[PDB]
């Protein structure tokens, strides 16, 4: 123990860390799903398969 | 809820009567069978002229005279 | 790099950039003609919808 | 300019015809630059709150990068859509108006006379 | 963070905990009035939280490890060199007074933060409303200039207007001869160099300027030296007060919410202590400020924010 | 156009120049904004009642509403000027000149 | 202010701007402007001192006069067109009156006489609301009436705004008056390209709002309202001096920064229309804006003005402020020029 | 000259506007604005708007009573300027009246005039409808349609009046 | 006063010197009235006599600038026999700048206004020659 007062950022806010990692993982999987749907729709509308 | 109601009726009875009358005016037209007849009377009040139709040949619901049996009637307003 | 490589790469660069330059001149001329005449899909400033017009028989006949 | 195009279909970020176009790659250097902007935002965020800039908040830096890549992907889709619309309307207007765009006869330089201006 | 407008919206009203024990009490008096135990005695009768008098190193005691920093990082001043050379060329007198005013502003912010967050009253010693009497004694003794008084009045005019007075102000009548006797019995060799006229000017700005303007906005309790030795009589006089003056009565949830949003932000509390008034006593030049700031960054626990320091043992930094 | 629109637009311009030239008294010009609202009311209402565009007949009422809905605003801003200073003179409001 | 009332009043300011943006009827445009003014007056009087009351009085009088001229333009349009659609105006008199009304609401010169006064009188957050969010509804109406805007009028207003907003900020040491004359010059830049390509008007509006929101967020994060108090920032938080350096060099129109993006594109659209003199004078006159930006960078970042002793206490306390989107806006205001063809999304 | 009755009431309207626009004192400013708003409900009442004239009369009577109370409470001086006390009031009052009756003289002698727009000089009886509206006054039907058709207008107007009360109570606090 | 500049420019250079001088005098007088109106607007003169003195001073200053500009330009176009030539308006702009210096009673303002107003009048003549547009109509 060093600090004379318990700081606001002494421990990581595990709710906020969980929200951050869940939001980031959701945005990556939704981005990759959207891109796969977009390339499949491009290859369907142009017959480039 | 009854003790608070008695308290506000003892202290501010004008406001109790106000919220009671306002609550009735909110909820009670949705619980009346006569609210339909208000609209039916208002749309059966003939301000404009009933502009007639050119008889093409196939209009069985439109009469050729006001005293014909087909057409919209107002017997519901006469009886009520 | 070979002189062949630089030479034919320069020809590819010149094709791409001359096509872009001709398309920019076409783009300026198309913008000028569409603003002047108003018959293209651009510069279509809004007018009134005619679906808003009521064509019912009104109160007085002369309309 | 193109405001009358997007007036029959209002407030569409990406219309249906935008699906007839190739989407940007996930290795698009424009998208990699937007992800680099997300990483720089994470670094400035750790700098202004006096955190260690490279070590603190890797989840927060990663959500900065993820959020900028996610927004920038759709921004690049709408960018590529609007330039494809610009070219489509250009080519259709040139095709529907041949009298305004005559086919030029490019003369060779054996007939083209240019005045020589000597540098002496 | 912990408090904000959303906490105020979701039900945390700060008069739901404002009880009759929530009394901000400031004990005042001359240099050796014997108030130093008295305040603590009040804080062990009324169940209040005692704050010691803000020295140079009060901000050192609130931040970091609580240990006092070296004086070039906090203060750049010395009370003992003020006692030795009051008319010094380096301007230690007003520099010490300005640092003590900033420290008391910080202490009064800590007092109001405790009072508005926990509902426990705070017993202070010489708050910011009584800090000007030492400035005026130093100016009457010619220790400082008139520009120093104008700088202090500008800083006080733009800082004290946002705060409330205490509920109770306790003052201890000790004459100048008894103050000098307690200084001679104290044993501090620097403190024995205090002149009689400086003590007399402290007592004059007390009895002539401080108490006649504080008796309207709070409740004075002026005791002598022998009756301040018995804390039970003082606390008995506190518990039977009729709190009717001052602007604490017309404080709703909204005003105390705005005060609490000001008070918990310490850089907004200390915003106007460093106003750009270039005065030779307090203006530190560019190279010295750069050197002392870069030496302050290299201190343990001071290089980053208060939970982000590997050299003091902060873990899980990559998830914070 | 018709003869009455000359004088209603004339009254708008008279109230415009009365508003836009202050006589060092803020209430005397808050009357001029209310007069501009009156002139806009009568002008729009003459146009709407003339052409029998009946559905815009609710428009001047709405217009008139926002009239007092800013006029009251001005009066709520008149009393703060006349509490800082003993008068509502507009030349007391020159602190933001520096 | 009670935070529920603050939320409702800010949502009502936003509601007034949205009602201007989404409505097809002139009376609803006017209602949106009235609602916007009416709700933003207590944002200006958040502190209840005589300078906020003076600023609110001047703002009420200017915006009320502008709304009178706007409703007169609407009624003359009703006469000469028999309709209420928000589109081009069917009379040059109504066109002039509505252009004057919107120029007063933007604070464009020679109607600029309220923007440094009102911006200095109010806090930095309400000054941010004034200089960013209130520049969205008149720019909507100007975007919607550009087939009827007089060319000479909007170009005179534009270049007069650029010149007066350039010369005004040179004589200033207060940061809010600097940002207000910066506002005047930038609204001149936005409206000069309005009849040539209004996509560049929207581009300049968005880049300006990003840079101005960055600068006001930096001022609020440092709690600085004067030049000489901004000059103490190197002794307290030296990263903030770097951020105001890069943002003020961005606002001057220097490459490779994003504030060079609108200006250049505006020149790129005015030389297409065979106007060479006018964007040249505009570019040269923007050097005045760059000069007082460089004055602020000299006082803040590139040199070290002398600080005080009490700054040593503020070394021991970090910022607990909500610096909302400050790294995002700092990155977007400086490093967005390689993404310059993104402006096509504003078409 | 009775066919010119809306024109004559409009002359009295402009005279009231020159009366309060010269700004003598808000007592007499309220007087002149009551006179103008009371002949303006006679201008617009001769076009068919009997509901829509009585309301601009009544709302402005309440408004000028409030403005009277404030100019007796806040905007009061020891010697209020009646119409003629100041030379700058009387000068622009006479100026507005002479220019108004000048454009009266130029429009009855010539039967056409042009200030920015072009205006006729015939009596404005000429432009009325030669038909009847039946068993409804049409302006009453249009203002009645504020509840059936004007629902969004109701919502934004009632919200603006609600936040007008909230805004005014937030301004007139002082702290 | 769109027609003031038109009736200035609808006259061939070096033909009728009195009407050119009068037209440029009226252009200068309108500019001086605009400057006088804003000057009595934003900065309150101490009396009505002082206000009309400032108005007449600025109006006669700018009208004398316009008169000597048009006179010098048309006399130079007569004696040099080069009507479509910007050096005529360079000399005329320097004459107007010396006029402005003589009205401000100083030599440095005269030389600076000579240089910049001569360059400005030369650019105006070049714009009249090549058809330069400052308020250009939108074409694309
Ligand atoms: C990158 C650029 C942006 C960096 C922002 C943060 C900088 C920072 O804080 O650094 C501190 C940090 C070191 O700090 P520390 O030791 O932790 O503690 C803080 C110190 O105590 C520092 O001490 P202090 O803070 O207590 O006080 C000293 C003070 C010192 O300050 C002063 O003394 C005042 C100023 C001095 C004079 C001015 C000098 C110039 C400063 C401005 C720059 C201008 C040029 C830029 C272009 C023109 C713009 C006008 O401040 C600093 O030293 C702060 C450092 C700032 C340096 C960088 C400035 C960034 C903003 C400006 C450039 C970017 C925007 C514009 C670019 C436009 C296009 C080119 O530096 C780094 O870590 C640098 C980065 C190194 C690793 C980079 C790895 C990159 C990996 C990329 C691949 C992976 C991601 C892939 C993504 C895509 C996936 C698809
Ligand atoms: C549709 C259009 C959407 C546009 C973006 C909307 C969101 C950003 C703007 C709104 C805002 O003010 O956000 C506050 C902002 C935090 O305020 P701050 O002061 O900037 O943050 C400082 C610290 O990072 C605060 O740290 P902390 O201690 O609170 O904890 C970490 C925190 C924890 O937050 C969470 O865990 C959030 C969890 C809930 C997420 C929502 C699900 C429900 O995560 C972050 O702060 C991550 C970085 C946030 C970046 C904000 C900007 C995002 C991109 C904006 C557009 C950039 C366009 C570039 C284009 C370039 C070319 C033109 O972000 C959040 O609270 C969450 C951001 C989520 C981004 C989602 C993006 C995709 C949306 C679809
Ligand atoms: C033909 C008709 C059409 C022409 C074009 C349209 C007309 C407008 C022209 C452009 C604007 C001119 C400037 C107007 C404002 C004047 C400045 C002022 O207020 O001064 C008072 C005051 C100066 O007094 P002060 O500060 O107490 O100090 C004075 C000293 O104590 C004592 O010092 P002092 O004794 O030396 O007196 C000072 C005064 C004395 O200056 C004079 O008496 C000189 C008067 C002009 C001389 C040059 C005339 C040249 C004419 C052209 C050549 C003729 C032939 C042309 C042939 C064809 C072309 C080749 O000098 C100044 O005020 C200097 C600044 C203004 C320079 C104006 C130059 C105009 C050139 C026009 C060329 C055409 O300054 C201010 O208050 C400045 C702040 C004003 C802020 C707002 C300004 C807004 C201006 C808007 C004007 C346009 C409105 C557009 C409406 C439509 C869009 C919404
Ligand atoms: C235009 C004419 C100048 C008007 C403003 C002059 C400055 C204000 C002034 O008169 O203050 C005195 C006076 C009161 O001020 P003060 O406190 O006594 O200050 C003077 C001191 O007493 C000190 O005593 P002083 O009078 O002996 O010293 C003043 C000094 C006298 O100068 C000297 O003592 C030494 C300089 C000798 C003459 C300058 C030689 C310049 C040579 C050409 C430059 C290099 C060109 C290189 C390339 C050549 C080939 C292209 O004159 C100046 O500082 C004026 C400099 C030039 C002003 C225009 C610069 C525009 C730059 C735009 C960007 C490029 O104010 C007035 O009289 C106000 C009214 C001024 C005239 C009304 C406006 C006329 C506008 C006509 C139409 C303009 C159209 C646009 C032209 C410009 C844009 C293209
Ligand atoms: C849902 C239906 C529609 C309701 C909205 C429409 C209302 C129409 C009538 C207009 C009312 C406008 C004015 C209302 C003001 C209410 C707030 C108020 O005045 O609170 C204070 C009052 C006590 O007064 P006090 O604090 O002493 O004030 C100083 C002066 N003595 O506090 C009180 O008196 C207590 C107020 C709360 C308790 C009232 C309980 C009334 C119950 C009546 C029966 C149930 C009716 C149905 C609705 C549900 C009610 C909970
Ligand atoms: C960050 C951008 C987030 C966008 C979310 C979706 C918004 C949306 O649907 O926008 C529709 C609009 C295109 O619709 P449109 O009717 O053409 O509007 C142009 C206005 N003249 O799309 C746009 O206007 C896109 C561009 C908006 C960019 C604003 C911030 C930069
Ligand atoms: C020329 C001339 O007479 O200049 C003198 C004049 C100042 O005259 P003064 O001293 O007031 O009598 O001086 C001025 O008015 C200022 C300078 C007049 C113009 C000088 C032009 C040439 C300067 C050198 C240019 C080098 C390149
Ligand atoms: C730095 C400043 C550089 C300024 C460069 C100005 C270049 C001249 C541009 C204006 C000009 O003179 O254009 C020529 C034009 C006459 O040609 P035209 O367009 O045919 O006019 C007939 C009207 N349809 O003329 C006109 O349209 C009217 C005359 C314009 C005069 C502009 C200058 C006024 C005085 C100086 C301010
Ligand atoms: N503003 C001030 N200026 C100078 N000395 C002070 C100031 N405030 C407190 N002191 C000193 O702090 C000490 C307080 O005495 P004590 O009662 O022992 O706490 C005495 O030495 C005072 O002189």
């Amino acid at each position: 123990k060093f600090y004379i007062q318990e700081p606001p950022h002494g421990s990581p806010n595990w709710l906020k860390v969980g929200l951050t990692l869940g939001t980031s993982a959701f945005l990556w999987i939704y981005l990759i799903k959207q891109h796969n749907e977009d390339v499949l729709e491009y290859k369907r509308r142009n017959g480039l398969e | 809820v009854a003790a608070f109601l008695k308290n506000v009726w003892a202290k501010e009875p004008v406001l109790v009567a106000s919220f009671a009358i306002a609550g009735l005016a909110v909820i009670l037209p949705t619980l009346s069978p006569y609210t339909k007849y208000s609209l039916m009377i208002n749309r059966a009040t003939p301000y404009n002229y009933p502009v007639p139709l050119r008889d093409d040949g196939n209009m069985p619901d439109v009469p050729s005279h006001p005293q014909d049996p087909q057409g919209p009637s107002l017997e519901w307003l006469k009886r009520l | 790099d070979a002189p062949e490589k630089n030479y034919e790469r320069t020809m590819a660069i010149l094709q791409i950039e001359s096509e872009k330059a001709e398309l920019r001149l076409k783009e300026l001329e198309v913008r000028r003609l569409m603003r002047a005449k108003g018959d293209g899909p651009w510069f279509q400033y809004p007018t009134i919808d005619k679906a808003l017009i009521d064509h019912s028989p009104k109160a007085t006949p002369d309309n | 300019m193109m405001t009358g195009r997007q007036a029959r279909a209002p407030l569409q970020f990406l219309p249906d015809e935008a699906r007839s176009l190739p989407p940007p790659k996930l290795t698009d250097p424009r998208l990699a630059y937007i992800g680099f902007l997300g990483y720089c935002s994470g670094l400035i965020d750790n700098a202004i709150r006096r955190r260690p800039v490279l070590s603190a908040g890797l989840h927060r830096q990663f959500l900065y990068i993820t959020s900028f890549v996610f927004v920038g992907y759709y921004l690049l889709k709408r960018q590529d859509y609007m330039y494809a619309v610009r070219d489509h309307d250009m080519f259709s207007y040139i095709k529907s108006h041949p009298e305004d765009f005559p086919e030029k006869d490019k003369k060779t330089y054996r007939e083209v006379f240019e005045e020589f201006h000597p540098v002496r | 963070l912990q408090y904000g407008p959303l906490a105020y919206i979701l039900g945390e009203k700060t008069t739901k905990k404002m009880t009759e024990n929530s009394k901000l009490i400031t004990v005042d008096g001359n240099i050796c009035s014997g108030k130093s135990k008295l305040a603590k005695e009040v804080a062990e009768k009324l169940g209040l939280k005692h704050f010691p008098e803000a020295g140079i190193h009060y901000a050192d005691s609130t931040t970091g490890d609580g240990k006092p920093l070296p004086v070039r990082f906090s203060g750049n001043c010395s009370l003992e060199k003020f006692y030795d050379d009051p008319k010094s060329n380096d301007g230690n007198s007003y520099r010490l007074q300005a640092w003590l005013y900033a420290s008391r502003l910080l202490q009064y912010a800590d007092a109001l933060e405790h009072l508005l967050s926990t509902g426990q009253g705070v017993v202070l010693e010489r708050s910011i409303y009584s800090d000007f009497v030492f400035l005026e004694a130093m100016y009457r003794q010619g220790f400082i200039r008139k520009q120093c008084v104008d700088h202090y009045n500008q800083v006080k005019k733009v800082t004290v207007c946002e705060y409330l007075p205490p509920h109770v102000v306790i003052y201890v009548d000790v004459p100048v001869s008894e103050v000098q006797s307690r200084i001679q019995k104290k044993g501090n060799p620097h403190e024995m160099k205090i002149t009689s006229a400086y003590l007399q000017d402290i007592e004059n700005v007390y009895k002539g300027t401080f108490l006649p303007e504080m008796s309207e906005k709070c409740e004075v309790l002026q005791y002598s030296a022998w009756e301040a030795e018995d804390a039970e009589k003082v606390v008995e006089d506190i518990q039977y007060l009729k709190y009717d003056k001052g602007p604490w009565l017309d404080q709703d949830d909204r005003k105390l919410h705005n005060l609490r949003m000001l008070v918990q932000d310490k850089l907004e509390v200390l915003n106007y202590t460093s106003i750009p008034v270039f005065l030779p006593e307090v203006t530190i030049g560019a190279h010295q400020s750069d050197r002392v700031f870069q030496e302050f960054t290299e201190l343990p626990g001071r290089k980053y924010r208060a939970g982000y320091n590997e050299d003091v043992g902060d873990k899980w930094i990559w998830l914070k | 156009m018709s003869l009455v629109y000359m004088n209603i637009m004339m009254a708008f311009t008279v109230s415009l120049t009365g508003l836009l030239m202050y006589r060092s008294h803020l209430m005397s010009s808050l009357l001029c904004l209310e007069g501009m609202m009156l002139s806009l009311f009568i002008l729009a209402t003459l146009m709407i009642l003339n052409s029998h565009f009946t559905l815009a007949s609710m428009m001047p009422i709405i217009l008139l509403v926002f009239a007092a809905c800013e006029a009251a605003l001005g009066l709520s801003l008149l009393v703060m000027v006349s509490n800082t200073y003993g008068t509502d003179y507009v030349q007391n409001l020159n602190l933001l000149q520096c | 202010m009670n935070p529920i009332i603050l939320i409702i009043i800010l949502m009502t300011v936003m509601l007034g701007t949205i009602i201007v943006m989404i409505s097809t009827h002139w009376l609803l445009i006017w209602i949106g402007f009235e609602m916007n003014m009416l709700a933003i007056i207590p944002i200006m009087m958040k502190k209840h001192n005589p300078r906020a009351t003076e600023a609110s009085t001047k703002y009420f009088l200017t915006q009320s006069t502008a709304s009178m001229l706007l409703m007169m333009a609407i009624i003359i349009n009703l006469m000469f067109s028999g309709q209420w659609t928000v589109m081009k105006l069917f009379n040059p008199m109504a066109s002039m009156l509505m252009t004057m009304a919107l120029a007063m609401k933007l604070g464009m010169a020679p109607f600029h006489f309220w923007v440094p006064e009102v911006t200095q009188g109010i806090p930095l957050s309400s000054g941010l609301i004034l200089l960013t969010w209130q520049k969205l509804a008149p720019m909507s109406v100007l975007y919607q009436i550009l087939p009827s805007i007089n060319l000479d009028l909007i170009l005179t207003l534009s270049i007069l705004s650029i010149t007066i907003g350039g010369w005004g900020g040179l004589n200033q040491t207060q940061l809010r008056k600097i940002m207000a004359y910066s506002s005047i010059a930038h609204m001149g830049w936005m409206t000069a390209v309005l009849l040539y390509n209004p996509t560049m008007t929207l581009l300049n509006l968005i880049i300006y709002i990003i840079m101005t929101s960055t600068m006001f967020t930096l001022f609020m994060a440092n709690s600085t309202t004067t030049t000489l108090s901004l000059s103490h920032t190197w002794n307290k938080a030296p990263i903030m001096t770097i951020l105001v350096l890069i943002t003020l060099l961005s606002m001057g129109g220097l490459p490779p920064l994003s504030g060079f993006m609108p200006k250049w594109m505006i020149i790129q659209e005015m030389t297409k229309n065979d106007s060479i003199i006018l964007p040249t004078l505009m570019a040269i006159t923007a050097l005045l804006n760059l000069y007082f930006y460089m004055r602020l960078t000299y006082s803040t970042a590139l040199t070290m003005f002398p600080s005080t002793n009490n700054m040593k206490m503020k070394w021991q306390f970090p910022t607990t402020k909500r610096m909302t989107l400050l790294p995002t806006m700092t990155v977007l205001s400086t490093m967005l020029l390689p993404l310059t063809p993104i402006l096509s999304i504003l078409e | 000259m009775m066919t010119y009755i809306v024109f004559i009431l409009s002359i009295i309207f402009v005279m009231g506007f020159v009366g309060f626009s010269s700004k003598p004192s808000p007592i007499y400013g309220g007087l002149g604005l009551i006179v103008s708003g009371g002949v303006g409900c006679g201008i617009v009442l001769n076009f068919g708007g009997s509901f829509l004239g009585l309301m601009v009369f009544l709302i402005y009577l309440g408004g000028m009573m409030v403005v009277f109370g404030y100019t007796t409470a806040m905007a009061t001086e020891q010697y209020p300027e009646v119409w003629v006390s100041n030379k700058v009031v009387l000068g622009t009052f006479i100026t507005g009246l002479l220019m108004e009756f000048l454009m009266v003289y130029y429009v009855l002698k010539d039967k056409e005039v042009e200030i920015v727009f072009k205006f006729n000089g015939m009596g404005d009886w000429v432009i009325y409808d030669t038909g009847d509206s039946g068993f409804f006054s049409e302006e009453a039907m249009g203002i009645a349609a504020l509840y059936s058709y004007g629902t969004w207008l109701v919502i934004v107007t009632g919200w603006s009046l609600l936040i007008g009360v909230v805004v005014i109570m937030e301004i007139t606090r002082g702290n | 006063a769109k027609t003031l500049l038109h009736q200035y420019w609808d006259i061939p250079e070096g033909t009728e010197c009195h009407r050119k001088t009068y037209a440029a005098t009226s252009i200068g007088g309108a500019s001086g009235l605009v400057v006088s109106a804003y000057s009595v607007a934003l900065k309150t003169p101490t009396s009505f006599l002082e206000g009309v003195a400032r108005t007449g001073r600025y109006t006669f200053t700018a009208a004398a600038i316009g008169a000597i500009f048009g006179l010098t330009s048309c006399i130079s176009a007569q004696v040099r026999e080069k009507p479509d030539d910007p050096l005529n308006y360079l000399i005329g702009g320097c004459a107007g700048g010396l006029t402005l210096g003589a009205r401000t009673r100083s030599y440095g303002i005269g030389a600076a206004a000579c240089a910049y107003m001569g360059l400005t009048a030369a650019l105006v003549k070049m714009g009249q020659l090549e058809g330069w547009k400052v308020f250009a109509e939108p074409k694309v």
